[PDB]
């Protein structure tokens, strides 16, 4: 009921890194404090590292196990955006703002970081556990994918959106907004594929899959809180970032056809400013009564 | 969450395996003891309230100036003496959210239910204190309900128009098309739903002064009207709603239908303009015989005969159109067109279906004009004459554009009070007043038709509620017998009131002398057939009320012949969407969609049980989707035989059934005399 | 492939390293030996031809009946005595594909060039055989070319209106908006391009009858107008073309501009509606000083001051608007808005730029009204008064809607014949005749302004062609000297002819007494500054022609004071799209875009070198994109100082230059006195 | 030395079939004989099948096994083109020219056609035989992919090109030329990756790999001959198409770094004939002249 519509929306959102000139960001970058520059670098590396997993494994593995030519095509398109567009865009932002040696060090740090690794490996673990012709394991991986696309990225997206909403780092913020817009539709689409599997299950199996999804969400959420304090306490933003994580967790759940887990909260206004019946022929004698 | 919201949600929490319906009542109490009484604005006496509402441009002072303040106080005291209580939370919520008058900032409630009813009654009476008290007793007993425009806007300074629906005839010219767009925007600005007959417009590929294949057809006019209704959207409060009606013999009928296909391109798709299809008996005959039909180019027919294609009878002129070489036509498969109609109605609920011959075989004003299209709710079926809007600095030939005032009888409350006659006559008087005080300065044909036809629409609500609360299955023959008797009584007393108004005013509606009312033909089936109940239970239901017999109908026929009729049209059964909540009534004469409806308001969810739903009448409140549509068609035809205009007949379909089942239902409706079909809502 | 097409494509084939330009001439011969003569209907005598054309509803009887057949035959003989030959294949192809009269089956040619010219001359003369022969000599010498509407439709029964530029004022009301939509449809039906001023319309989020946030803004009106123009597309022949102008201080200006962005949604973008922005000097001052500007809500200004925002001088009103608390406004960055304008012009060439104060500091009829907007081609700049279209059966207040009469002098042909005076006066007489014979019965303000203002637009073309064939670079100071002298003589003789017509008929244009012509202010710069050529080459170019001096201008000023002026406006330089081909001329006063242009007709390719292009003048025929836009602005300002209306001024940009360069060109145009900027064509 | 330039070339060649309006072919299609229309439909259906498998299976699987994020980005982009652009374009052509029943019938015909099933079996079998960290199985699949890109498509491409060259079906032909332009660069790129693996081998191993490549080519060739006769005999063109496929077989071998195998022949000359702006801010000096 939905793949051709998503095909259309995906291909009409096509874009390339070269379209946004990045050099003019140096005019606001130079005015940020060390903690602001440090947080931005770390957040950016976090997003980059997670998105690489999605391009190399997450999207291609789902495309491999999903049946249907049109679904495979949409999924291929999404994988292309991760590897050919998003990855180049993140690299471009980095190369503009930091010298080569600084980029290498930030990636070394974020690669060793406990909270980034915990979530990255949890997601990758579920992708590696998909078994041929087993729709339960596929569903679990789709849940992981939706959580990455619609939830885990947002502790990171917060900061570029926060600057973007203030008139700072506008070129890289525009790029991030385009990336985020792609991840949103990726999350919704994979969510619909997961609901299709979920709806084929018994009531007991459904309850079991719901428990899986909520348990996974809880593990990721508790690690996100730690990840958040680790990055954002030094710039005083953690309270507001936490509200943004919960709001996006609720969107991820709704993508999977589940009820919101967290109470509704208002979001930081600066970040907001950044953001067929069966055709049967008439057989005659239907005109007589 | 509010306390009343929790109490209303407590209905679905079953106790001992049964729904807690009584909790609903508690909710209303909470809704009044925590929200309404605190948010209401109280004055020292009625004088201060009326003065504040008058000087602050809430009320029109003219209608209140016709009464001394003592009379207004007496009317308000009569309204409050009933001690009316809303039996369900949703009734009070709907009134105080959609119809109660609020302040400019909408922070407080200025009008109670009794205040609104008193103001509407004082507007209706036009200076008569006793008549105002009669209207107050009629509305506080909830025997009669003025339409949403009339109930909401009567006596208000910031009001719109009291007329709900407008029907426009569009002549085949650029001047007429532009005037139709202008009038549609003007009437949507006034808040009314506008229906336009596009059957006179020439099809795509016709000649505009000897240059051929020049016209955009009815689809271009459809796009223009869609943009006009989008622009004029009641100042952004309610989305602008329009309807386009096309005859099924129009060449553009496919393209017309293609406007509602879910795969339609943006240059063809129309999304804010409802579509209706007018099907003469000739099309059904051709589809039945499987003979290939012909759709026609209206301009060629107009050139050859001097009249529009929809201006004459297709049942007698179709063969002449086909055999005429000077008439241009295209071959179609009528059965394929019927299947396309069924598929479109399954997908989106469109088009509206108007069986033209079913409308015009009992139409009383065929001399003025045949009914060629219906309104946005497909229940108004009146004669219309197209207007000739000429060039600037040239006089326009103003025709007749249909417009009627809606008002619904609450069948349960009317029959409980044993007051069919009094309620019908008072409702007819109120609708006559609404017509008389209606003056639209930007729709000339609408104004002329309102002044001449004097057409009103008196509907009915709570048919299924009354039947279920009295232990009668809606599909049962007893229910159809009750509908027959009740609506024959309604028609009898409406005709009697119309004739009495004509006698007291010395004037009838324009061209009444050529109508079947004047010739006595209209009363034929009423002077030869007895419509008294055939079942003892229904007769007991009608006890205490004088059911008119053939002798009473003969006396009424003689009275009409002597005095005439004031109203060209009197009865039309509108859907009555949201005002049925306030009256604690089921919507129109349609069966209930669901026993308990879950509606989301704000961030909260509320459950509205059907009025009178309980354990003993749970299965009498059968859902419409579970019902046989053939028996619903039988009920609607039984009611329709006593209604001069149409009935908004929504089809309630299951997902399992095919387009063939929908086509069978449509053909049975046509066979049974159904005039119009409103919607194909699929569960 | 036809023989003439091969001979035309042989131009690009280089012989001895040179283009075979002369081969084009051979192509013309082939195009006449193989195609034109074979498919041209011939008659035994002109009497039979005229009888056949009149009887078969090709021509009009009225204009031919004013002459005896001997006079018509003499006019045709005068036309054919020139033995005119098209010098290039594209000239004859464009005439016989666009302007030559063809049979109803479009396979035979009824009109030659001489026949069409004779018919247009007979229509112009209105019964004077000698005047008709003068017009025939004017058009067969190709000194003057009536616009495409006049040239194509003059003397034809099956025709549109002879005027195709219409400017409409839209008042801030639903009645006025609907009337504007209707008038736009009627004028597009006549074949005219319609420009609408939307500055008086209140912005989005304004109050309708004191309900807040109700107005949809000018974008909804633009959607309605775009649908109207799509519907009215010349009976399905050409795409309906319309323009919308908004003042830059209107609050909707961004949303207005957002209608042309590629990223705009389907409910925001208008595709067939051109947009223009009116930029007062106040906006340029605010951007120059980098002070943040304010975009105002027009309805609040109207409520506070009783006049529309675009009806008062923003230079003296801006501070009062900002300091007025009852005027609602939004903060904007004028430099950001200028960058947005430049970016939008780079992407799509929109919007047109109107420098309001540049227009109005030399406007002669500011007493009637200030020029608030321009036409679809951004060269008509006239006073307009808004109309108050009230409800039905209520008298409308008819204002002035601009509709000027187009016609272009061929500068090369005019100057080689040393007939500036005679050509200008005869063109003025023909334009006056066409304006007097125009009667539009569906546009009341257009008709009233045509009767009152009697405004005509006399343009010029082949400026770059004339300069290149005379060894003068378009950007050279000598070219600007020639333009200054030539257009000062054109203005002198246009004013003289207008005053002579006023003296002969005894009437001037309405409200002439308040104009700067009556007060003599218009002639100030003409009675103090001598516009004789400052270069010997230009003076030798003007040899044999009397160049009006300051004494001649003083005499003309006295003559205008004594006798008045018949036309409110006389000169406007239109783009001259397809008539430049038939006249073998470069388009308008613009520099050429390409030396040889490649076109695709059907499945065949064709090559049009610029007129007179050869090896000797290849360098002087510099392409517009290679030129310095500052010098093009200088030339256009030099011409504009002698043109009462505007000049269609298209910017020609390279893909390398950025939005800063576009903004610099716009600001230099504003500084140099450029009234309008038409298009930003990027190579 | 080459991936970056292929990346840039691939992304700059990006297109969608919707860019080309197809209603212009309606008349030249109507005018073809029933035999010609039948061959044309079947030819494009055979192409659709090949692109379906190249997009679903071939390109993603090669992407999985090739090392390097940039190489993977190119291969992912090529995969997207196969199924999201190329395979879909054929449906755009079908939906314009043919009624639904003829479309349904031709897709049923691909399922039961023995030559089309054989070629899919052979190519996809090799893709699915790739073993992780086994460069020889990867080489074999890359040879198969080059043979699909640069040889197998051409029995299909012949006919749209043959019409394009006569000025017939030129809108459909424009789509096909865009597809062909893509496959040419896809065949070169995969060819270069195959050569990388081949060049790592001993002389003895190389000799075996050439045997594999030539044996596979001959087996595919013999099947393609029968397929060609089956499709083209009814339009009289089988011998001409055979010359064309031999020509392209040589190009495939060359893409693999091997010598041409078939002798040169004259190809039908008809078929040979078938072949935002930069923004600067405004300075205060730009307002004065
Ligand atoms: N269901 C209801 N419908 C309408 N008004 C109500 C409803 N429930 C409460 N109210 C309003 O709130 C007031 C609260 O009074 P309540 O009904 O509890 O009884 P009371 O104080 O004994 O007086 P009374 O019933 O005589 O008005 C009512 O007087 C009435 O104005
Ligand atoms: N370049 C051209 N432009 C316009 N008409 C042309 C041109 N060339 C030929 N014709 C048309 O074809 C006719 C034949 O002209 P041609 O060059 O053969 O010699 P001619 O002496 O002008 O002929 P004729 O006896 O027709 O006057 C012309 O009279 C004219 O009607
Ligand atoms: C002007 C115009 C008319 N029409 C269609 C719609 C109208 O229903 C129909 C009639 O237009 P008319 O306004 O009646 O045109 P006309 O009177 O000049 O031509 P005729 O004498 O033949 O009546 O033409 C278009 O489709 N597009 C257009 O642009
Ligand atoms: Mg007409
Ligand atoms: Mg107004
Ligand atoms: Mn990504
Ligand atoms: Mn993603
Ligand atoms: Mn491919
Ligand atoms: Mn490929």
């Amino acid at each position: 009921d939905f793949t051709q519509m998503f095909y259309n929306q995906n291909v009409k959102q096509f874009w390339l890194p070269e379209e946004i000139a990045l050099n003019g960001d140096l005019l606001t970058w130079k005015y940020l404090g060390k903690n602001e520059q440090d947080t931005y670098m770390k957040v950016l590396a976090g997003l980059t590292l997670l998105d690489t997993e999605q391009g190399n494994t997450g999207m291609p593995i789902v495309a491999e196990h999903v049946d249907g030519h049109q679904r495979k095509a949409v999924l291929n398109f999404m994988a292309m955006m991760e590897n050919a567009v998003h990855a180049k865009s993140y690299s471009n932002i980095f190369m503009t703002l930091a010298p080569t040696e600084t980029i290498n060090e930030v990636f070394e740090w974020v690669k060793q970081n406990k909270y980034l690794q915990k979530k990255a490996q949890m997601i990758v673990g579920l992708y590696k556990a998909i078994q041929k012709d087993d729709e339960i394991s596929l569903f679990k991986a789709m849940v992981a994918s939706v959580y990455l696309e619609s939830f885990l990225f947002y502790s990171g997206f917060y900061y570029p959106l926060y600057f973007y909403g203030q008139g700072k780092l506008m070129q890289s913020g525009e790029i991030i907004n385009l990336i985020l817009r792609d991840e949103a539709i990726h999350g919704v689409y994979v969510g619909l594929l997961a609901q299709e599997i979920y709806n084929k299950q018994t009531e007991e199996k459904k309850a079991e899959l719901r428990e899986f999804a909520i348990d996974l969400l809880n593990q990721l959420y508790e690690n996100e809180l730690e990840y958040t304090e680790d990055l954002y306490d030094q710039v005083g933003l953690s309270h507001d970032v936490k509200k943004f994580i919960r709001y996006n967790a609720n969107k991820a759940l709704m993508n999977l056809g589940f009820d919101p887990y967290f109470e509704e909260e208002d979001i930081n206004p600066i970040v907001l400013n950044g953001l067929k019946a069966t055709v049967e022929p008439l057989k005659d004698d239907d005109f007589y009564f | 969450v509010p306390k009343w919201i929790q109490l209303n949600n407590e209905i679905m929490i079953q106790k001992d395996g049964k729904f807690q319906f009584d909790k609903d009542k508690e909710a209303v109490h909470s809704y009044f003891v925590d929200y309404i009484n605190q948010n209401t604005v109280f004055f020292h006496n009625l004088k201060e309230k009326l003065d504040y509402l008058v000087e602050n441009q809430y009320y029109e002072e003219e209608f209140l100036s016709l009464y001394s303040f003592e009379d207004i106080k007496e009317v308000f005291k009569t309204a409050y003496a009933k001690k009316f209580r809303f039996p369900s939370f949703m009734s009070a919520f709907k009134f105080y959210n959609d119809y109660a008058l609020k302040t400019n900032d909408k922070k407080k409630i200025l009008e109670r239910y009794e205040d609104r009813i008193s103001i509407v009654a004082l507007f209706f009476a036009n200076g008569d204190t006793e008549k105002a008290k009669e209207y107050v007793n009629l509305m506080i007993n909830q025997e009669y309900q003025p339409s949403t425009p009339t109930f909401l806007n009567a006596g208000r300074k910031r009001r719109g128009e009291l007329v709900s629906c407008f029907l426009l005839e569009v002549n085949d010219s650029l001047n007429d098309i532009s005037r139709a767009i202008d009038i549609s925007m003007q009437l949507s600005k006034l808040g009314g739903g506008v229906s336009l007959n596009l059957s006179k417009l020439r099809a795509k590929g016709e000649a505009i002064k000897d240059v051929e294949n020049a016209t955009k057809g009815v689809v271009g006019v459809m796009k223009l009207l869609d943009n006009a209704f989008r622009y004029a959207d009641q100042m952004g409060q309610r989305q602008g709603s329009g309807a386009a009606y096309l005859n099924i013999f129009h060449r553009d009928i496919n393209d017309f239908l293609d406007t509602k296909k879910i795969s339609a391109d943006e240059d063809v798709r129309v999304k804010t303009l409802s579509i209706g299809v007018v099907i003469p008996d000739k099309f059904v005959e051709l589809a039945r015989e499987d003979k290939a039909a012909y759709v026609f180019y209206p301009h060629t027919i107009y050139k050859e005969y001097g009249q529009h294609m929809d201006e004459m009878d297709m049942n007698e002129m179709y063969d002449k159109f086909v055999d005429n070489p000077r008439v241009k036509k295209e071959k179609i498969n009528p059965r394929k067109l019927l299947e396309k109609l069924a598929m479109l109605r399954s997908e989106s609920g469109y088009p509206y279906i108007m069986f033209q011959d079913n409308v015009n075989k009992v139409h009383a004003n065929n001399h003025i004009s045949k009914v060629k299209f219906s309104n946005l709710c497909s229940e108004v079926l009146q004669a219309s004459q197209v207007s000739s809007y000429t060039d600037y600095d040239e006089e326009d030939e103003i025709g007749l554009d249909i417009s009627c005032n809606l008002g619904s009888l609450n069948i349960l409350n009317v029959m409980e009070h044993k007051s069919i006659e009094k309620t019908v006559k008072l409702a007819t008087d109120s609708l006559t007043h609404v017509s008389e005080t209606t003056d639209i300065r930007n729709a000339p044909a609408v104004r002329r038709a309102n002044k001449a036809m004097k057409s009103i629409g008196l509907g009915a609500m709570n048919l299924h509620g009354y039947l279920a609360q009295n232990g009668i299955a809606y599909e049962s023959p007893e229910a159809r017998d009750f509908a027959n008797t009740f609506f024959m009584m309604v028609n009898f007393y409406s005709i009697q009131r119309s004739a009495e108004i004509a006698k007291e005013k010395g004037e009838t509606f324009d061209q009444y002398e050529g109508s079947t009312y004047a010739t006595g033909e209209y009363f034929d089936k009423y002077v030869s057939t007895d419509f008294s109940p055939k079942y003892e239970k229904i007769a007991n239901l009608f006890e205490g009320m004088h059911i008119p017999t053939t002798e009473d109908w003969k006396k009424l026929k003689a009275f009409v012949a002597e005095h005439g009729m004031y109203h060209s049209y009197r009865l039309c059964i509108a859907p009555t969407g949201s005002i049925s909540y306030v009256q604690s009534s089921t919507a129109s004469v349609m069966p209930i969609m669901e026993r308990i409806e879950e509606r989301t308001y704000g961030n909260s969810k509320t459950y509205y049980p059907m009025p009178g739903l309980a354990s003993n009448n749970w299965f009498f409140y059968k859902e419409a989707y579970d019902m046989d549509m053939f028996k619903v068609v039988d009920m609607i035809a039984t009611i329709q035989q006593h209604i001069d205009q149409g009935i908004s007949f929504t089809l309630f379909l299951k997902d399992t059934m095919t387009t063939r089942d929908l086509n069978r239902i449509d053909l049975y409706a046509h066979h049974r005399g159904i005039k119009t079909i409103y919607y194909a809502r699929t569960k």
